[PDB]
């Protein structure tokens, strides 16, 4: 589900799903 | 950053992983 156009809340749902307990960062802007 | 590279343009399993902690 991950080989797509992923923007915004939808990217964060994706990190949040294959990053699981180890967390991730987001940083949109660098 | 992963919004150029996932948003901007398709996503990779390899590049949301870079972003994991
Ligand atoms: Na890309």
């Amino acid at each position: 589900f991950v080989n797509q156009h992923l923007c915004g809340s939808h990217l964060v749902e994706a990190l949040y799903l294959v990053c699981g307990e180890r967390g991730f960062f987001y940083t949109p802007k660098a | 950053g992963i919004v150029e590279q996932c948003c901007a343009s398709v996503c990779s399993l390899y590049q949301l992983e870079n972003y994991c902690n």
